[PDB]
């Protein structure tokens, strides 16, 4: 589900397949690393700094759902625990980098709750700046101060 | 010579290009050019904020359709499968 | 006569042409702020 | 209340006993296997690629009742176990193959849920391509690029 | 007279008739798009 989009030989940031469609922050320079994903046609988005395309139908099967449902505890992504309260999710500053974005926030169940595209440094922790899922819509939390990952 | 009115509508308007000057209808006609390229200009920039709109409903999961239609035709066609 | 752009048109017919414009680029451009002004209550609502 | 549909000595499908009703998929060239059956007046439907009939007295003992209720789960089907969940029917792709369409998707209880019409491959699983009950009302699900079995 | 296709008829009368057609293929054809319009209301609603 999670693909790496390289730029010069080098990754920047991920591209995603959440739902049906394949996602990548726009933000992200570079290209997909994957034959099939790189020469779809993705419709730009800047409000969201979304940029989605739809899954071909022999990668649907690797896809990742997602759910607006979130009740405050801990959530999962690569380098560790994500904690949300209050409307936000954080960790522990210095865990998260520039090159992140992309990647998804899990729960328990595996289902994708928020992707990363980047995050705010507020002390102690960093208050993440993310792309959630509303009701049934997609929704951007960008905190103060945020630095695009 | 003549018992004839002005114009009506446009007609007539051509007409007068024989009178006056020699410029006139050409520089007319530059300017329906530029407000033809103004309509063009909105019409890209409605189909760009068409896209904003959907945007954030860009990603997945259920809520439009829904607003889909009364939907900016695309909107839909668009939600389905 | 008397000016200097060569003054030609008409009362009536001359007020059907004028009253239709100035009124579809600014439609769009209010229309675009409006469209505008609903994605930031999207984003403040996400 | 299954019962094959023949086509020239060959198995093309399936024709059920759901309800009230005896169902085949439309698209299902032959009759069926069963006197009682292939004499019967069907109904054809090309939005929902249905054909309906009335189940004979006889064999109205013979229905199997469907739902509306469908909680994300495993489903019985006679080639395993189907996966509902995201309101999409899957199964791990090579199960299923042209000339299943007529077999319904059980539940634990033996209600039917759904039935199949043909599957769209996207990878390791492929999504199904089903005829589902609503509220009351009978729908159909077809996942993109669906293969009519 | 006056044109070619042999013009013959009748006002009155002949508005009685006109008034009937036009009239009842296009209702069939407006009725059937409001019978697709609510099958897709169907679809939707599946």
């Amino acid at each position: 589900c999670i693909f790496e989009v390289k730029h010069e030989g080098k990754v920047m940031g991920y591209a995603c397949l959440v739902g049906d469609k394949v996602m990548k922050p726009a933000h992200v320079k570079g290209t997909i690393d994957n034959a099939d994903l790189a020469k779809l046609a993705f419709k730009r988005s800047s409000k969201y700094d979304l940029e989605c395309a739809q899954i071909p139908v022999h990668m649907k099967s690797d896809a990742s759902k997602f759910t607006h449902e979130k009740p405050e505890g801990y959530y999962n992504w690569h380098h560790g625990a994500v904690q949300y309260s209050g409307g936000r999710f954080t960790i522990p500053t210095g865990a998260g980098k520039p090159g992140d974005s992309g990647r998804p926030i899990f729960d328990n169940k595996g289902r994708v709750v928020a992707i990363v595209l980047g995050g705010a440094n507020e002390g102690a922790r960093t208050a993440l700046s993310v792309v959630t899922w509303n009701k049934d819509i997609v929704t951007k939390i960008t905190p103060e101060g945020a630095e695009e990952w | 010579s003549t018992n004839g009115t002005a114009h009506g509508h446009p007609h007539e308007i051509i007409l007068y290009y024989y009178e006056l000057y020699p410029t006139m209808t050409v520089v007319i006609v530059s300017v329906a050019s530029f407000v033809l390229l103004s309509m063009v200009g909105t019409a890209v920039g409605m189909c760009v904020c068409a896209r904003r709109r959907c945007i954030t409903p860009y990603e997945l999961t259920p809520g439009a359709t829904v607003p889909f239609l009364l939907s900016l035709l695309c909107c839909v066609r668009t939600t389905k499968a | 006569h008397t000016t200097l752009g060569v003054q030609d048109i008409s009362t009536t017919a001359m007020s059907w042409v004028q009253k239709i414009t100035g009124g579809v680029g600014l439609i769009v451009a209010v229309a675009a702020l409006i469209l505008i002004v609903v994605l930031c209550v999207s984003f403040s609502r996400h």
